[PDB]
């Protein structure tokens, strides 16, 4: 009862219709997901091509995902010959490895533009989920800063109360008026921190001495920035991306789908007053599913140190600041 | 003028993003390409630069391995260079000047350059195989009939180079035409109970030749030996096409890895105020060969371990083989690592 | 010696001033069209030109291989979302398919025919040489409205 | 003087910069003409890079004259004698040349004068990108004028005077191109920004690819000549200058210190580079060898130019600087 249609050129849509019934056999994930994207219609006069339009024509939410997973599972010997080489990349340097499951869900960019509006970070030859390595440098960075921040707040906020003024400035000049209110919450000082450690790194030097308990070490502030580095100087730790063991791909499924509810849409965007007659639009995105098992690794450029502390500070950032997308839910946790 | 020459081979382990600096399409920080044909190229400046780099480290750390003996570049330099073997030394401890074997090989360092010239001269990293999707044979390494040209070109001043012709006609036996809509495919990429193939957009029927994938194998497995990069290269000698030129332009310029990044502010949690950009890297799994070519080096009193050209070629393909190099720029967030190996005829 | 990079300069000034004029008082117009724009090339290179064009056209709420740009009207759509589509769908499809107009240096690679319909039943040569332009006029109007159009 | 006078071809195998004045843009632009224009190579540099190549193949001795080897350090002592021996010592005191060199390619820094003279290197061929036909060789009108008044003096026997029917007027919008770089459909091509109507004949391509294979055989530096003809352009003389002007290559290097990762200051050039694929011609002039004794194997101006052809014929030298990064290489033919 649904019509289903293909942007693609002619001769080419006719293989893509067979993979999309199942018919033929594709073993590239995402060349089947992005260059043979369908455009299905429903009853209503509009070829939606999302993934809530897409799998209606699917017998179910199930069959959609078993589908998935089933492409997924078609490179598995070449996706195991490449993790192979990964590993041997990864002993071929100092790196540390360590690996850990997923505690909760997991979405890796989810905001990346594509005719879904809802994409996932998929390799592009193997077609399976992993975490780039900018990503796992971000969140450590970050969680850096947010331990900072909670910890030493008021003592980096009276050391560098001319940078927290210019902070504050700024945010007026840009955040509606708000001449003087600027409000000396974490979230301001987490700001000046991040602003000292990219633009002000040189005036980091005083505060340097710092230092700051991470699980069951402790780094300073100068190895934080030597570890991540400056505009004018290099960090020293290399974050390689992360990828899910292939042995776990063979009995428990990498990817399934998830689903964004938003009643009370219009209130949130366009001001109507919530009530209750504001009948919700589903929209159903992909995330790989909570005890999927990640390889992580991190390699030193000059001291071994270095490299352990970083570890230890990913570590607890995986622990509790969370990767990917919608952190803010519990999306994206790892553990032991 | 040269003596010798060896083939690097560099087999993408990850992205690789050999920043150009060029402008910025709508895809920013384009990777450094040949401006006529469009190809993905990794200019010589750049992989000289990598090597010097990792042969100085290499030195310093004193792990050269020379004819199966450690080198310590102290010692040599001091035989060597004995009046002032303590002051060049302080300059290699300020990084004045390089130590003793890189000078050599990959020249002088910048403080001083009138004094010799390098004994070493790499390459341009011309792509050799190309990782597109496949419907079938999940991906497939990809060539063009320019490829191997270049390729057959490059065999022919080796060949001139070492005075060696029987090396010459290795290649010379492989004749190709292909129509736009034509390719030269494997079995595992060839669609079952359908004479065609799916290359990530196209659909392409399958042209019937044998002697040109088997010269190409037996080439590379050649050079490469019997390991291509981990896996035996006769496990892939099925997932191999030659497309017709346009395609395999098309193919480098639009089925690159795109990139999405963005900064993320503390202040709000979200991506700050013009904090997004996109980068482009070379596809993972993909190949590129270049060419060493070694002379006479260019300095004087020379130890004997490396007086001839034969011991620097025997050094570099022994330093050079089955090692890991980061090529471009995002090395801290691990793209750009690259598998090198080193061979000869 | 009429380069089409002019060509392009003055096609991209030309249509952001168009709907900066006609929309002066919707800043949520010129900010979705700005957004839009700068995002239609992601989606390009992701899923291919014609991927986006459908994109576009079911945005628009309306039928694939049965709509050409010439047909539609961008201003003619109530939400703010609809008509930043329709106006980037319409723009993209005039520089494909009749380029900056018949007697300027570039014509359009397309001669008169809807671009979605040409690459329906076009080789993949032509197709990418189309996606290749559409990437540059993209870049011009992206350039153009980040200058002029205000920010969302 | 120069009673005989002999054709060099060049492919450009690797990007050539030679020499380096305006610099407008590139802080080393190339050896460029001045009139037109054109990317070409002195005759200073050509002369300089051919004779380094005849004194290394004289000390290496692969100069076989006849079918015979030429040993030089017999033939100095026969043609010289007495302080010949004594001569040799100035060859291996590096202050002089061997005789064949001094003889031929000019004397050395210290009463003779050369046999033979390096003209410059004109370009025939310029590889420019195309929408389809992936590059193009681009010629000019002026281009083959030059070509014919350069060739007028050698081969005249009746290619010179079916040469002659190389004639051509195109508009600054208009040209003349094979099958392959002309678009589908449409009867226009696209070469680097630049859309150029096709004008109908099949008669100046076909002539230049017949006198091109005539004297530089049918194997085209290493491809098939026929090929070669579907991908031959001729466009305007504004259009050829600016494409021989802005379609070079222009590639920014810069000089990283390993004390912190980063760029040096003041580090970061750009460098202009001839592209790859470049076909060039150049004359050289030979007149009666200098009347040193010379052996009767040699003796007349026939004899030399034979044996300069075929020692230089396929052969590969490198020209301009940027040597010990793969820059330079060409593949040289003698027009036989």
């Amino acid at each position: 009862n649904v019509v289903v249609k293909y942007p693609v050129n002619s001769e080419l849509a006719n293989y893509a219709e067979k993979f999309w019934k199942k018919e033929l056999a594709i073993y590239n994930l995402s060349l089947i997901l992005n260059k043979m994207t369908p455009f299905v219609k429903r009853r209503s006069e509009s070829y939606k091509s999302s993934l809530s339009a897409v799998k209606e024509i699917f017998k179910n939410v199930d069959d959609f995902q078993n589908f998935l997973n089933s492409v997924l599972r078609r490179s598995l010997d070449e996706y195991r010959v490449f993790f192979e080489n990964y590993e041997r990349l990864f002993n071929s340097f100092s790196s540390k490895i360590f690996s850990m499951r997923t505690k909760s869900r997991l979405v890796v960019g989810l905001g990346d533009e594509s005719v879904y509006e809802t994409s996932i970070r998929l390799h592009r030859n193997y077609g399976v989920p992993y975490i780039p390595g900018s990503a796992l440098k971000g969140v450590a960075k970050h969680y850096a800063f947010s331990i900072l921040a909670r910890e030493n707040g008021d003592e980096i906020l009276r050391i560098y109360e001319s940078v927290k003024e210019d902070l504050k400035a700024r945010i007026a000049k840009r955040d509606k008026i708000k001449k003087n209110d600027v409000p000396e919450d974490y979230y301001l000082t987490a700001a000046v921190i991040q602003e000292l450690f990219e633009k002000k790194f040189d005036e980091l030097g005083a505060i340097r001495n710092t230092r700051v308990e991470i699980g069951d070490t402790v780094i300073s502030v100068g190895d934080i920035v030597k570890i991540f580095g400056t505009q004018k100087e290099e960090g020293s730790v290399i974050f390689f991306d992360a990828f899910p063991t292939p042995e776990q791909l063979k009995d428990k499924p990498n990817l399934e789908l998830d689903i964004m509810n938003p009643h009370y849409q219009p209130y949130y965007q366009h001001g109507e007053p919530p009530g209750d007659w504001h009948s919700p639009n589903p929209i159903f995105f992909l995330t790989v599913p909570a005890g999927v098992e990640f390889t992580f690794a991190v390699a030193s450029r000059d001291l071994d140190d270095l490299a352990e502390k970083a570890e230890k500070l990913l570590k607890e950032a995986l622990k509790k600041f969370g990767v990917g997308a919608k952190t803010s839910l519990g999306y994206g946790r790892f553990d032991a | 003028m040269f003596e010798k020459a060896v083939v690097f081979g560099l087999y993408s382990i990850t992205p690789v993003h050999a920043g150009s600096g060029a402008e910025l399409s709508v895809i920013a920080l384009p990777i450094q390409r040949e401006r006529h044909t469009g190809f993905p190229v990794i200019w010589g400046q750049s992989l000289k630069g990598v090597l010097r780099s990792r042969f100085r480290q290499l030195e310093l750390d004193e792990k050269i391995e020379v004819e199966s003996q450690k080198w310590k570049w102290k010692e040599k330099t001091k035989e060597v260079l004995k009046e002032k073997a303590d002051e060049f030394i302080k300059k290699v401890e300020e990084r004045k000047r390089d130590p003793l074997l890189t000078e050599i090989v990959f020249g002088p360092a910048t403080d001083g350059a009138s004094e010799h010239a390098g004994a070493v001269s790499v390459g341009d990293a011309k792509i050799l195989l190309f990782p597109v999707r496949s419907a079938k044979g999940v991906f497939a390494f990809v060539t063009s009939p320019i490829v191997i040209q270049r390729l057959k070109e490059d065999f022919e001043l080796v060949s001139e180079i070492e005075n060696d012709i029987e090396l010459k006609q290795i290649l010379s036996r492989f004749k190709v035409e292909l129509s736009n809509n034509e390719t030269i495919a494997g079995n595992a990429l060839i669609l079952n109970g359908e004479n065609k193939v799916i290359l990530e957009d196209i659909v392409l029927k399958v042209k019937s030749d044998s002697n040109v994938i088997e010269n190409l194998v037996e080439v590379l497995k050649t050079l490469f030996g019997d390991n291509f990069f981990g896996k035996p290269i006769e496990s892939i000698k099925e997932r191999i096409a030659i497309v017709s030129d346009d395609v395999f332009k098309s193919f480098t310029r639009f089925s690159t890895e795109i990139v999405a990044r963005v900064r993320i502010d503390a202040e709000k949690g979200t991506v700050a105020r013009g904090g997004l950009w996109y980068e482009e890297f070379l596809p993972s799994d993909t190949l590129m060969y270049s060419l060493i070519a070694v002379g006479s080096p260019k300095k004087e009193n020379l130890p004997k371990e490396v007086d001839n050209t034969q011991k620097i070629v025997n050094v570099l393909k022994v330093t050079f083989n089955n090692a890991f190099l980061q090529i471009g720029g995002d090395e801290t967030v691990g793209k750009g690592f690259v598998k090198v190996r080193a061979g000869v005829l | 010696i009429r380069e089409i990079e002019q060509e392009r300069a003055s096609f991209a000034f030309k249509v952001v001033s168009d709907i900066k004029d006609k929309y002066s008082q919707n800043k949520k117009v010129q900010g979705k069209y700005s957004s839009y724009a700068e995002k239609a090339p992601t989606i390009i290179l992701n899923n291919g030109l014609g991927a986006t064009l459908a994109f576009f056209l079911s945005k628009l709420e309306k039928p694939i291989d049965d709509v050409d740009y010439k047909s539609i009207n961008p201003e003619s759509f109530g939400n703010a979302e609809n008509i930043a589509y329709a106006f980037l769908y319409k723009h993209l499809s005039t520089w494909l398919a009749e380029g900056n107009g018949k007697d300027s240096a570039f014509s359009g690679l397309t001669n008169g025919e809807d671009p979605l319909k040409y690459i329906m039943e076009k080789t993949a040569i032509d197709v990418a040489i189309s996606t290749e332009e559409a990437l540059s006029i993209l870049n011009w109007i992206k350039k153009f409205a980040k200058a002029m159009l205000e920010e969302e």
